[PDB]
C-alpha cells in the first residue's frame, strides 16, 4: 500500500525503445486488455512529456486461447538499479533441479496488488500502436508492479514469503522458487498427488487474493530426467578412410576439452593417399589409442565450475530432421550443460518455430539450474528471427541473444 | 457566456541540470521595433503573451522579417537555445501513414482549425523560460519584456503538446462515431466516411459543435482545399492514390548532387511504379562525397536510366486497402542483387510496389536474398495492413524444401506459392552428404610465405594424379581456395575433395552462388559443372597422409 522508492542506475536515463510492428489481432487484444487494466487502476494514460518507451506485444500461453500481455522490459531491467538492500540475494536452491516433477505457475498477476513508486512509473511507459499509424498510438504507464520487470519480484518478495509461509510449514519437502512472473514448485511425489499439492497451492494462493486469469494453468517439468551429452566415439568393425578422418577431426576437437586425447596413432592410419571409401584396418597402436581416448571421454571435464558473477552463454546447432543440439557455458570448452532436442510440437515444416521453442526450453532449464537466463548465440539471420520469434513465444520472460552468421565446424561433433 | 471546458496543460521541464536561456537580444531598426510593438500589443490583447517585470532573468531573441513583396512585418522568436534546454517529448506521430494502407472513402471534408493551433495553454511554470525583449527606441528605456501563455511557434514542445491536446479532444468523437475517420495535418482536420452525403455532412456539423465545447470555432466558409489532396509527397484521391509528379530531367552531364537527387526521386517513385532500378545509378555514388563533382555515366547506368524513363512515361496509380480481401505479394528477380515486388488484392490493381537490394557482403546466393526480401515485405506489410500477405515467389516448392532442410541456419518463409515467371531462383549446386564410391579422391593443400607472398597450391589423388602450381602475390587463404579450384578443374564429373582449410569450408558451407572474390566465383562455376562433389575436412598438421 506504501511504495518502495526505486531508482535507475547512476548516470542512466529511462528506456527509449521503439515499438515494433504488431499484427491487427495483437493490437485488438492489447486494446481490450489495456482498457480493462485501466479501469482497474493498473495503468493510466500518459502525456507527451513522457518520452520513454518499452515495446509491448501479446502471446497465447501454452494450451490456452486467451491473450496475455507481454512487455519487453529487457532494456528497463538493464537500466534499473540492483536490489540488495533487504537481502544480498536469494541463494538459488540447488535442490530444485533434483526433484522428479516441477510445475511452473504464472503468478505474475499478484504483482498488480502492489503500487509502484510514483516517481518511477514514467519509466514503464509503453505504446499500443495503430495499423498504418492512422490514429495516435495509445500511451500508458504502470501504477503498480508490472509483469516482466526485475524490480517486481524484488519488491514483492517480502509479500510472497508471507503468503508461502503456511504452505511451506505444512509441506517442508516442497521446493518453491520464484523467477520473475514464474513460480517453480518441485516435489518427489506421485504425479497424481503432486497435481493435488499444486492445486492445494493454488487455493492457498487464491485465499490471499480475496480472479487471476492464468493461475489455474500448470506446466509440468521433470528435471531429474533431463539428459546430458557426453562425447562418444563410434564403435565399428570396418573403418573407411573417411570414417577415420572424421574420427581424427572429432578427437582433435575433443582434445581442446580433454587433455590426454591423442591422434598420433590414428593419424598414422591416414598415411598414404587412399580413396575415401576404402576400408582401412586398424593397427594395434591405433586401437589402443582409440581405447584410451574412449576412457578419457568417460570422465567429466576438469576445472568446470559455475560462477554467478559471469554470464551464461547458450549455443544452438540445427542438426536437421527436427533435431537440435545446444551447449551452456561461461568459458569456452568448459560446458556446464549440453543437450539435444528432437520432439516436435507441430513445427515439422518451420525451422524458426522449432528454434524459438528450443530457446525457451533451454532458458527454462537454465532458470531451474542457476536461476538466470543465458545469452543465446542463434544460428539464424537477424531479420528472420526478429520478424517471427514473437509469433511462437509462449514464455513471460525474454532472454538476450546474438546471431551467428558463419557456419560452425563443431556442428559435426555434436551430431 | 457559454462556459467552455479548459484544456489541461502539459507539465514541462528543462533537461536535468540545465537552466533556461539567457541570450542577447539583437539590435533592431527603428522600423522593426515599431512593428513588433504593435504585433505584441495585439497578441497581449488576445492573451497569447503577457508583459513581465525585470525580475525574470531569461531571454530569447526576437526578430522582424520582411514578408516578401509586402510592407507587413512578421514576428519570429528564435527558440534554438531554449529548445536545446527543453526536455525530450514523445513524438505522437509514431510514423506517417502509407496511402496503400488507407481505405477508400466516398467523402472527405476539410475543417480549418488554424485558430486552435495558436491557443494551447503553456504550462504556467515553464512560461518564464520563453521570455523575450523588444528593444527600445534608441535604447534609452528598458526593452518591453514579454513571456508566452500559449505554445510558441518554433518551440520544441509545441507540436507534440498540440497534437496530444487535439487528440484528447477528438478521441471521444471518433470513438462514438466509428463510421468516420479523422486525421489532422498541420492546422486542418480531415474527416472521411462512406455515409450518404446527408448523414456525412451532419457528422461534420456535429464535429463542429463538439469542437465548440472547447471554444473552437471553424470557418463557416468551407475550405478551399478539396480532393485530390497533396500530402507528404503523395496525391490522395477518393478511390486511388499516387506519388506526386516524378520528372527525370534531361542532362548532358551529371553531378554527385544530381545523381543523389535522381536516386531519391526513383526511390520515391518505386513505391507505385513497378520495376524501378537504382543499382547502377547508386554505384556512381560509391565512396565519394564531393557534391559538386561530375561523374561520367557508365553504359550500364545509362540503360538503367533509360529503363526507368520508360517505366515513368505515363501515370500509375495504386488502389486503397480492402480489409475483406487477402493481400498478395509477388516478387521478381531483376539481377545484380536487385529485387522488385507488387502488393495487390485484385489482379492488375496494385496497392503498392517496391524494391529490395542485396546487402553488401563477401558471398551470397539468390535464395538468401529472396528470403530477406520476403522478411522486408512481411515487416512493411505488418506496419501498413497489420497482416502478412500471401506470397507468390519465383522459386519451385521442391527447390525451397531442399534448401531449408539442408541449410545450416534456421530459415522460414510464410505461406507462399510458386509463380512460374523467369528468371527462377534455383539451387546451382548441392554437395554430397556421403563420400562417393568410384570417384577419384583429391587431397588438396596450399600455403604461402607471409613476407614474399609467394605460394603453392596443389593436390594428390588415389590414382597417382598430382599437381603443384607456383603462385605470386598470394596468401595462405587464397592458396587454399586455389587448391580446391585445381581439384575441381582436373577431376571428372564425380569427385571427392579433402581439405584442411577451415576458411574454405566456412565459405562453401554458406552455399554461395556468387561472390566478390573471383576465385570463389571460379570455384562456383566448376561446382555447377559437376554431377557429384563431396567435400571433406581434416585437421592440418596431424600426420594425415595424402594431406600430409
Ligand atoms: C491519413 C489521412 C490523411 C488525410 C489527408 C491528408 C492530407 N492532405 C485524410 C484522412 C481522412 C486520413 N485518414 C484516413 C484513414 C483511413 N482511410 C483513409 N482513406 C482516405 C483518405 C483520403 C482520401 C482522399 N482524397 C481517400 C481515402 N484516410
Ligand atoms: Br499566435
Ligand atoms: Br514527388
Ligand atoms: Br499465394
Amino acid at each position: 500500500i506504501e511504495t518502495v522508492p526505486v531508482k535507475l542506475k547512476p548516470g542512466m536515463d529511462g528506456p527509449k525503445v521503439k515499438q515494433w510492428p504488431l499484427t491487427e489481432e495483437k493490437i485488438k487484444a492489447l486494446v481490450e486488455i489495456c482498457t480493462e487494466m485501466e479501469k482497474e487502476g493498473k495503468i493510466s494514460k500518459i502525456g507527451p512529456e513522457n518520452p520513454y518507451n518499452t515495446p509491448v506485444f501479446a502471446i497465447k500461453k501454452k494450451d490456452s486461447t486467451k491473450w496475455r500481455k507481454l512487455v519487453d522490459f529487457r532494456e528497463l531491467n538493464k537500466r534499473t538499479q540492483d536490489f540488495w538492500e533487504v537481502q544480498l540475494g536469494i541463494p538459488h536452491p540447488a535442490g530444485l533441479k533434483k526433484k522428479k516433477s516441477v510445475t511452473v505457475l504464472d503468478v505474475g498477476d499478484a504483482y498488480f496488488s502492489v503500487p509502484l513508486d510514483e516517481d518511477f512509473r514514467k519509466y514503464t511507459a509503453f505504446t499500443i500502436p495503430s495499423i498504418n499509424n492512422e490514429t495516435p498510438g495509445i500511451r500508458y504507464q504502470y501504477n503498480v508492479l508490472p509483469q516482466g520487470w526485475k524490480g517486481s519480484p524484488a519488491i514483492f518478495q517480502s509479500s510472497m514469503t508471507k503468503i508461502l509461509e503456511p504452505f511451506k510449514k505444512q509441506n517442508p519437502d516442497i521446493v518453491i522458487y520464484q523467477y520473475m512472473d514464474d513460480l517453480y514448485v518441485g516435489s518427489d511425489l506421485e504425479i497424481g498427488q503432486h497435481r493435488t499439492k499444486i492445486e492445494e497451492l493454488r487455493q492457498h494462493l487464491l485465499r490471499w487474493g480475496l480472479e487471476p486469469p492464468f493461475l489455474w494453468m500448470g506446466y509440468e517439468l521433470h528435471p531429474d530426467k533431463w539428459t546430458v551429452q557426453p562425447i562418444v566415439l563410434p564403435e565399428k568393425d570396418s573403418w573407411t578412410v573417411n570414417d577415420i578422418q572424421k574420427l581424427v577431426g572429432k578427437l582433435n576437437w575433443a582434445s581442446q576439452i580433454y587433455p590426454g586425447i591423442k591422434v598420433r596413432q590414428l593419424s598414422k592410419l591416414l598415411r598414404g593417399t587412399k580413396a575415401l571409401t576404402e576400408v582401412i584396418p586398424l593397427t594395434e597402436e591405433a586401437e589402443l589409442e582409440l581405447a584410451e581416448n574412449r576412457e578419457i571421454l568417460k570422465e567429466p571435464v576438469h576445472g568446470v565450475y559455475y560462477d554467478p558473477s559471469k554470464d551464461l552463454i547458450a549455443e544452438i546447432q540445427k542438426q536437421g530432421q527436427g533435431q537440435w543440439t545446444y551447449q551452456i557455458y561461461q568459458e569456452p570448452f568448459k560446458n556446464l550443460k549440453t543437450g539435444k532436442y528432437a520432439r516436435m510440437r507441430g513445427a515439422h515444416t518451420n525451422d524458426v518455430k522449432q528454434l524459438t521453442e528450443a530457446v525457451q526450453k533451454i532458458t527454462t532449464e537454465s532458470i531451474v539450474i542457476w536461476g538466470k537466463t543465458p545469452k543465446f548465440k542463434l544460428p539464424i539471420q537477424k531479420e528472420t528471427w526478429e520478424t517471427w520469434w514473437t509469433e511462437y513465444w509462449q514464455a513471460t520472460w525474454i532472454p538476450e541473444w546474438e546471431f551467428v552468421n558463419t557456419p560452425p565446424l563443431v556442428k559435426l561433433w555434436y551430431q | 457566456m457559454v462556459p467552455i471546458s479548459p484544456i489541461e496543460t502539459v507539465p514541462v521541464k528543462l533537461k536535468p541540470g540545465m537552466d533556461g536561456p539567457k541570450v542577447k537580444q539583437w539590435p533592431l531598426t527603428e522600423e522593426k521595433i515599431k512593428a513588433l510593438v504593435e504585433i505584441c500589443t495585439e497578441m497581449e490583447k488576445e492573451g497569447k503573451i503577457s508583459k513581465i517585470g525585470p525580475e525574470n532573468p531569461y531571454n530569447t531573441p526576437v526578430f522582424a522579417i520582411k514578408k516578401k513583396d509586402s510592407t507587413k512585418w512578421r514576428k519570429l522568436v528564435d527558440f534554438r537555445e531554449l529548445n536545446k534546454r527543453t526536455q525530450d517529448f514523445w513524438e505522437v506521430q509514431l510514423g506517417i501513414p502509407h496511402p496503400a494502407g488507407l481505405k477508400k472513402k466516398k467523402s472527405v471534408t476539410v475543417l480549418d482549425v488554424g485558430d486552435a493551433y495558436f491557443s494551447v495553454p503553456l504550462d504556467e511554470d515553464f512560461r518564464k523560460y520563453t521570455a523575450f525583449t523588444i528593444p527600445s527606441i534608441n535604447n534609452e528605456t528598458p526593452g518591453i519584456r514579454y513571456q508566452y501563455n500559449v505554445l510558441p511557434q518554433g518551440w520544441k514542445g509545441s507540436p507534440a503538446i498540440f497534437q496530444s491536446s487535439m487528440t484528447k479532444i477528438l478521441e471521444p468523437f471518433a470513438a462514438q462515431n466509428p463510421d468516420i475517420v479523422i486525421y489532422q495535418y498541420m492546422d486542418d482536420l480531415y474527416v472521411g466516411s462512406d455515409l450518404e452525403i446527408g448523414q456525412h455532412r451532419t457528422k461534420i456539423e456535429e464535429l463542429r459543435q463538439h469542437l465548440l465545447r472547447w471554444g473552437l470555432t471553424t470557418p463557416d466558409k468551407k475550405h478551399q482545399k478539396e480532393p485530390p489532396f497533396l500530402w507528404m509527397g503523395y496525391e490522395l484521391h477518393p478511390d486511388k492514390w499516387t506519388v506526386q509528379p516524378i520528372v527525370l530531367p534531361e542532362k548532358d552531364s551529371w553531378t554527385v548532387n544530381d545523381i543523389q537527387k535522381l536516386v531519391g526521386k526513383l526511390n520515391w517513385a518505386s513505391q507505385i511504379y513497378p520495376g524501378i532500378k537504382v543499382r547502377q545509378l547508386s554505384k556512381l555514388l560509391r565512396g565519394t562525397k564531393a557534391l559538386t563533382e561530375v561523374i561520367p555515366l557508365t553504359e550500364e547506368a545509362e540503360l538503367e536510366l533509360a529503363e526507368n524513363r520508360e517505366i515513368l512515361k505515363e501515370p500509375v496509380h495504386g488502389v486503397y486497402y480492402d480489409p475483406s480481401k487477402d493481400l498478395i505479394a509477388e516478387i521478381q528477380k531483376q539481377g545484380q542483387g536487385q529485387w522488385t515486388y507488387q502488393i495487390y488484392q485484385e489482379p492488375f490493381k496494385n496497392l503498392k510496389t517496391g524494391k529490395y537490394a542485396r546487402m553488401r557482403g563477401a558471398h551470397t546466393n539468390d535464395v538468401k536474398q529472396l528470403t530477406e526480401a520476403v522478411q522486408k515485405i512481411t515487416t512493411e506489410s505488418i506496419v501498413i495492413w497489420g497482416k502478412t500477405p500471401k506470397f507468390k515467389l519465383p522459386i519451385q516448392k521442391e527447390t525451397w524444401e531442399t534448401w531449408w532442410t539442408e541449410y545450416w541456419q534456421a530459415t522460414w518463409i510464410p505461406e507462399w506459392e510458386f509463380v512460374n515467371t523467369p528468371p527462377l531462383v534455383k539451387l546451382w549446386y548441392q554437395l554430397e552428404k556421403e563420400p562417393i564410391v568410384g570417384a577419384e579422391t583429391f587431397y588438396v593443400d596450399g600455403a604461402a610465405n607471409r613476407e614474399t607472398k609467394l605460394g603453392k597450391a596443389g593436390y594428390v589423388t588415389n590414382k597417382g594424379r598430382q599437381k603443384v602450381v607456383p603462385l605470386t602475390n598470394t596468401t595462405n587463404q587464397k592458396t587454399e581456395l586455389q587448391a580446391i579450384y585445381l581439384a575441381l578443374q582436373d577431376s571428372g564429373l564425380e569427385v571427392n575433395i579433402v581439405t584442411d582449410s577451415q576458411y574454405a569450408l566456412g565459405i562453401i558451407q554458406a552455399q554461395p552462388d556468387k561472390s566478390e572474390s573471383e576465385l570463389v566465383n571460379q570455384i562456383i562455376e566448376q561446382l555447377i559443372k559437376k554431377e557429384k562433389v563431396y567435400l571433406a575436412w581434416v585437421p592440418a598438421h596431424k600426420g594425415i597422409g595424402g594431406n600430409e
